């Protein structure tokens, strides 16, 4: 990676080009360190990582700083091991890196391809100052939306829904709405699966939140927003659905 | 913390135990309430061979009962027999979204949607959509007496007994499964001229041989049979004499059948409300001991986890002593 980083500073300043940079991946690379510092006769301080491990991600992430000259759009990846964010690899990533994406393993158990947990993810960029307060304002909702259906899938698990209120169904509809409305299908992702995906472009994306948050989307069906693109992808969609009869 | 993972366990055990123990008492709510059903067929049963026999007999195009006159369609009421306990599956709110849409459809024929009421959480259903008729709401009759079966059986006669209510239907799900019940509503008022009664979604159940819920397990599951025994269809006795009236004891049978109907029709209200109580504790269980194998897999791994700390505190004396 220091080798990576070093030719994209010959992007970045020699260059000055922007520096699309994507790597993976970072906790192999916490875990070549780590194995490495075990052969080096240093005491491995975490619970398998090295001392050295701080400041060397620190080192890491800061060749990584978007420089005036060539701004470095980095995208790395960690391989955020035994679903620990706690593990002191993912925790000492989720410092320094901007924009961590924080991919479920469980929508893939949903079947969300991408199977990111929205609600774990954040950006430096959220804000309706920075998105636009209709993104934020939208993404909030839907936010809070996810969270609510979070909250809500505790007394959804033993009790089931007939305990709970017509409220609580229309919110947990709602975001289950949102959640499958947020599985689109990605560009090349075909090669597994077969889908060729659209480019979900962020004003679409907006209009969908709006019909689904809105209740707009709430006479199309949840699967038929699944792994569909627009809301008008949704909408035809739909209509393959309500014409499937 | 290791020890908060062993208690919610040990909480999730708990009310795993408890929803079995949901489950299978309100089984044998209902098995009490499949034996109370049955325990009126005698009295329909001979009650409807003298119909059919009567209404033979009957044999008019001049005489009339009160309740037989069907008069002028300016109010429909709406009768609502329902569960009691909250979160009973949702036969309350299924039942009750039902008749929601009956409010629609009395608001759609224009028949001032009078509603009778029953349980006290269709009581509070009423209570709690305050833009109707609310009748004379029913308590929440727990194994539902003949007492309060000729309460409201005189409520629904008084008011039918004018044209005020014409024509009311009554809204309940009869206990066809354990499992399925949405709602149905039978047409309760006017009294049926046939005696077969009809449904208000318009279809005439027969006077003779019609459904009753009973229950029996066909596999491991314990499950619910409606069904279908024809009574005795003799009339009475050609030796047999009207002693007072043919019109008044047919003005007079019907204050009976519209009784028997409607104990029949809570009956099957709380029925539905004992089964889909248990099926919900039944299916919590299920869910329960897989949630109680899920945190016992976390819990086991946190004792890995407390291990591993043990032995990264046994690795710092190797270079110690």
């Amino acid at each position: 990676g220091l080798t990576a980083l070093t030719m994209a500073e010959y992007f970045r300043d020699v260059n000055e080009q922007d520096v699309l940079l994507f790597i993976d991946n970072i906790f192999r690379f916490v875990q070549a360190g780590s194995e490495v510092s075990a052969l080096l006769g240093r005491m491995p301080s975490a619970v398998g990582y090295q001392p050295t491990l701080s400041t060397e991600m620190g080192s890491l992430q800061e060749r990584i700083t978007s420089t005036k000259e060539g701004s470095i759009t980095s995208i790395q990846a960690v391989y955020v091991p035994a679903d620990d964010l706690t593990d002191p690899a993912p925790a000492t990533t989720f410092a320094h890196l901007d924009a961590t994406t924080v991919l479920s393993r469980g929508l893939a158990a949903k079947g969300i391809y991408p199977a990111v947990d929205p609600l774990d993810s954040t950006s430096t960029m959220l804000q309706p100052r920075i998105v636009g307060e209709e993104h934020y304002e939208i993404a909030q909702r839907v936010k809070e939306t996810l969270q609510r259906y979070k909250e809500l899938q505790d007394i959804i698990a033993i009790l089931g829904l007939d305990e709970l209120s017509e409220e609580d169904r229309l919110t947990v509809a709602r975001a289950r709405k949102i959640e499958r409305f947020l599985s689109q299908p990605f560009f090349v992702a075909e090669v597994f699966t077969g889908s060729p995906g659209k480019y979900v472009g962020l004003a679409e994306t907006i209009r969908g939140f709006q019909l689904i948050l809105s209740g707009e989307l709430d006479s199309l069906p949840e699967q038929a927003f699944y792994l569909v693109g627009n809301i008008d992808e949704a909408t035809a969609k739909a209509m393959n659905l309500e014409m499937e009869s | 913390n290791l020890r908060e993972l062993r208690d919610r366990i040990g909480s999730v055990k708990n009310t795993q135990k408890i929803t079995e123990a949901m489950k299978l008492v309100a089984a044998a709510k209902v098995r009490r309430a499949q034996e109370a059903v049955v325990n009126g067929r005698p009295f329909s049963e001979t009650l409807v061979e003298v119909l059919y026999n009567m209404n033979e007999q009957l044999q008019t195009e001049d005489v009339d009962v009160p309740l037989t006159k069907i008069r002028t369609v300016k109010k429909v009421a709406l009768m609502v027999v329902t569960g009691d306990r909250g979160l009973c599956g949702g036969f309350n709110n299924m039942l009750l979204k039902k008749a929601e849409s009956r409010i629609a459809e009395l608001k759609k024929l224009g028949v001032d949607y009078t509603i009778i009421s029953i349980g006290k959480k269709g009581n509070t259903y009423f209570i709690r959509r305050p833009e109707i008729p609310v009748d004379r709401y029913f308590d929440g009759t727990n194994l539902p007496t003949a007492k309060e079966a000729q309460a409201i059986a005189d409520d629904v006669f008084s008011l039918f007994v004018s044209e005020e209510v014409d024509k009311v239907e009554m809204l309940y799900t009869k206990f066809v499964s354990l499992v399925k019940s949405d709602p149905v509503i039978h047409t309760l008022l006017p009294l049926s001229p046939k005696g077969e009664i009809c449904d208000i979604n318009g279809k005439c159940v027969d006077a003779a041989e019609d459904e009753l819920f009973r229950l029996t397990t066909k596999e491991g599951k314990l499950t619910v049979e409606r069904d279908m025994i024809k009574t005795e269809t003799p009339a009475f006795s050609p030796i047999l004499e009207f002693e007072q009236d043919p019109a008044q004891i047919l003005d007079a049978l019907l204050p009976l059948y519209l009784n028997s109907q409607i104990l029949r029709a809570l009956q099957e209200s709380l029925a539905s409300e004992l089964a889909a109580r248990m099926t919900a504790m039944s299916n919590a269980t299920d869910n329960a001991n897989e949630l109680k194998k899920t945190l016992s897999i976390n819990y086991n791994r946190a004792r890995q986890a407390k291990i591993t700390g043990e032995i990264l505190e046994i690795v710092a004396g190797a270079n110690a002593c």
